């Protein structure tokens, strides 16, 4: 519960290596849950 | 599709005390490759309509559906499902030939993804069956693969 509060902030792999881990789960989930509640969910641009 | 569940049962009944490497799990390994291209239409069958059942209850899915009635259009399933990505053109073409939409071209999704579930889970599970047991009775065969 409380680690919803991170995943729209724009530096959530701020410690963690994976730097591209956002828009790695937009494409694996992105077709099935939707890109653009992927991109809400996770505080992303589509068009950056 | 009930006849085709009693002939995998035939053909399990075949492979009943079957050792590893056997001449008849060989022969029937050798029959599928010689009909591999409806075997592949069969799987492919079966494949579709279970994505079918998974996608409908998808949110996107669920999102194109606009209708209050809670139908949808033919336009609106072909988009959902191009957007999904999951399915190839000539496959959208066949569900949509399917649906058996109205006059109106409305689909009633939750019927077209029940349809088939319930008719086709024996012959579904046998051929799961058949496949395991033959994959399992000859492990080193790539055609099996």
């Amino acid at each position: 519960q409380w680690d919803r509060l991170v995943l729209n902030t724009p530096s959530f792999p701020s410690n963690y290596w994976d730097k591209f881990v956002k828009r790695k789960v937009l494409d694996k989930h992105g077709d099935i849950f939707g890109r653009e509640r992927i991109a809400e969910l996770l505080g992303m641009d589509l068009a950056s | 599709l009930d006849l085709q569940k009693d002939m995998v049962v035939m053909l399990l009944s075949l492979l009943e005390g079957n050792v590893v490497n056997g001449m008849i799990a060989r022969q029937m390994v050798d029959m599928l490759v010689e009909s591999s291209s409806n075997v592949e239409m069969i799987l492919k069958f079966f494949d579709m309509f279970l994505k079918l059942k998974d996608i409908v209850g998808s949110e996107a899915f669920q999102d194109y559906v606009t209708d209050p009635r809670g139908l949808i259009s033919k336009k609106d399933f072909q988009k959902a499902m191009d957007s999904q990505k999951q399915f190839t053109g000539p496959e959208i073409q066949f569900l949509l030939s399917c649906s058996e939409a109205d006059e109106n071209e409305m689909i009633n999704c939750e019927e077209f993804a029940n349809r088939f579930q319930e008719p086709a889970r024996d012959i579904g599970f046998n051929v799961a069956v058949l496949l395991t047991n033959l994959s399992e009775h000859v492990p080193h065969d790539p055609r099996l693969r």
